[PDB]
């Protein structure tokens, strides 16, 4: 995605507006939660499979812990890659505030403009035209920060992203 | 020792309970995540998260047929050395 | 040895160089396939690399020591503003009655940029003095306008009192029979006829002016040269090198080659043959 493709009144205009992080931060604390609730429910599978095996030795329920190895392990998966997602979103909510932050508010993008048209106004004798270009400098130099920052919070997201790996489905017991 | 099949069954379902409760209880905070702008790098995330979500409970509704299965695995498996005495 | 291309086609030779912004005259993006196997076709791009004599002109776009700049109309000159309101935000499109000419030199090498609709073109350019300066300038306007120079006396007049008067003139116009202000001035009654025309109902314009860059800051020409074609005669308004005063003469060939040494004289930096 290059949005330099557009004009700093889109990329300052989308950032600007939306209803914020609330949701996002709403969302992290509940995948906290399950990150906690799961984490026990390993433990407690642990303690059920070796307090069966404490209860009953030999040969029946050792064949039984085998069969329960891939589900342990998926479990155990599982659970750190529940761990990993708060850390992400918050990561998402940073890169989000920090765009916000960076980008050119729009009043400034507004005076440029507003600016510029009243030296046009008053350009009869042509004295403007070169203060003119200037203001179409300043312009194309916001244009070109959101497209910076923009760039900056899309890699931002990436990457925070592509550390939120598949939920890969539980294998079979017996 | 038949009665420790039975008792590991009844432990199994309660943690079956707690994984379906877990999930039921935020599911509705997971899957609300709304883009905090307009932009599509925002959307981007905020559909990611959502998909996330409903990919994480699939998983958990396929983890507690997997538990389901062995309860009722133990359960026969108690009934048989029960049976034989 | 001359380049055309389109404003994304002019994107892809800025992604090809890593080239950021260039004269915002030429109204392109900034940068942070089917397009490409046409430049091939045109030989700009040889294997999947810009031409070594066309990067080089790029790249003096790209980091100028100086620019020169033309903007030049046919009609009224409307300095970039297209009157549409399906226009979008930061629109690239520039009027349909203007060419934009910008001159760039890095070093001795001279390049020009000319925007017309919406084709820039590019090519090397042998420019030496004000004169060459002048004459490629007037070359372009006589193309789109023939005209002579008004019938009247050079006359120097105070800017800030020739503005304010000016806007005053304007609300009426530019008319006649209200040029009072400007007659007190002590401009004569042949002069504010023939720029009342000028400024009314112009046939082609054009305003020069001039850009310089070191180190670490740049700067804008103090004068600008503006030559107006209306009833009676080309007429050139250009600031004195100094509060200021604007020179009213006529566009005759030679006082035109004063008003672009002028305009060459106010950069803020000094000599402009040799800076860098």
């Amino acid at each position: 995605m290059h949005f330099e493709a557009y004009p700093p009144e889109v990329n300052s205009a989308n950032i600007y507006a939306g209803p914020g992080p609330d949701s996002m931060l709403a969302a992290a604390r509940a995948w906290r939660s399950l990150d906690v609730e799961m984490t026990a429910v390993q433990r407690s599978f642990n303690r059920t499979l070796l307090s069966l095996m404490d209860a009953w030795a030999g040969p029946v329920v050792m064949q039984l812990m085998e069969a329960a190895k891939p589900f342990v392990r998926w479990l155990t998966d599982l659970c750190v890659q529940l761990s990993e997602v708060e850390r992400q979103i918050h990561e998402i909510v940073r890169a989000y505030e920090w765009a916000h932050h960076d980008m050119v508010p729009l009043a400034q993008i507004y005076n440029n403009r507003a600016e510029r048209q009243i030296l046009i106004d008053n350009n009869a004798l042509g004295q403007f035209t070169a203060q003119i270009a200037d203001l179409d400098q300043e312009y194309d130099d916001f244009w070109d920060e959101d497209g910076e920052v923009m760039r900056d919070y899309r890699l931002r997201v990436s990457d925070a992203l592509s550390k939120l790996t598949p939920w890969k489905a539980p294998p079979p017991i017996a | 020792n038949p009665e420790a099949l039975t008792v590991a069954a009844t432990e199994v379902r309660r943690i079956r309970d707690r994984a379906i409760q877990s999930d039921a209880q935020v599911a509705p905070m997971t899957t609300a995540v709304r883009p905090p702008a307009a932009d599509l790098v925002s959307e981007k995330a905020a559909t990611f998260l959502v998909e996330y979500a409903r990919k994480y409970r699939q998983t958990i509704a396929a983890a507690a047929v997997v538990l389901e299965e062995f309860a009722h695995a133990l359960t026969t498996g108690a009934d048989k050395y029960a049976t034989a005495e | 040895t001359d380049i055309t291309v389109n404003v994304d086609g002019f994107w892809m030779l800025q992604a090809l160089l890593d080239i950021r912004h260039v004269a915002p005259e030429l109204r392109c993006r900034p940068y942070v396939h089917p397009g490409m196997a046409v430049m091939r076709e045109q030989g700009i791009v040889v294997n999947d690399a810009v031409n070594e004599q066309v990067a080089a002109r790029m790249k003096v776009l790209a980091a100028p020591d100086l620019e020169v700049v033309a903007l030049l109309s046919r009609g009224k000159l409307l300095y970039g503003v297209i009157d549409d309101e399906n226009q979008p935000p930061g629109s690239r499109d520039i009027p349909d009655n203007e060419f934009r000419v910008v001159l760039a030199r890095r070093g001795q090498h001279w390049v020009s940029a000319v925007r017309v609709g919406n084709d820039i073109t590019v090519d090397d350019v042998t420019v030496s003095d004000s004169a060459s300066i002048a004459a490629l300038v007037m070359d372009g306007l006589e193309s789109i306008h023939h005209a002579d120079p008004a019938a009247i006396n050079a006359v120097n007049v105070p800017m800030e009192e020739m503005l304010e008067a000016t806007k005053s003139w304007q609300e009426s116009g530019f008319n006649v029979f209200s040029g009072g202000d400007l007659r007190r001035m002590g401009i004569s009654a042949a002069t504010v006829a023939a720029l009342g025309q000028a400024l009314s109902d112009p046939a082609a314009e054009v305003a020069v002016y001039a850009r310089q860059y070191r180190d670490d800051a740049k700067g804008p020409s103090a004068s600008v040269l503006s030559l107006k074609d209306g009833s009676g005669g080309r007429i050139a308004l250009y600031q004195q090198a100094r509060e200021a005063w604007l020179a009213i003469c006529p566009a005759t060939p030679q006082l035109v080659q004063v008003g672009v040494k002028t305009v060459l004289d106010t950069l803020p930096y000094g000599e402009w043959k040799t800076h860098s």
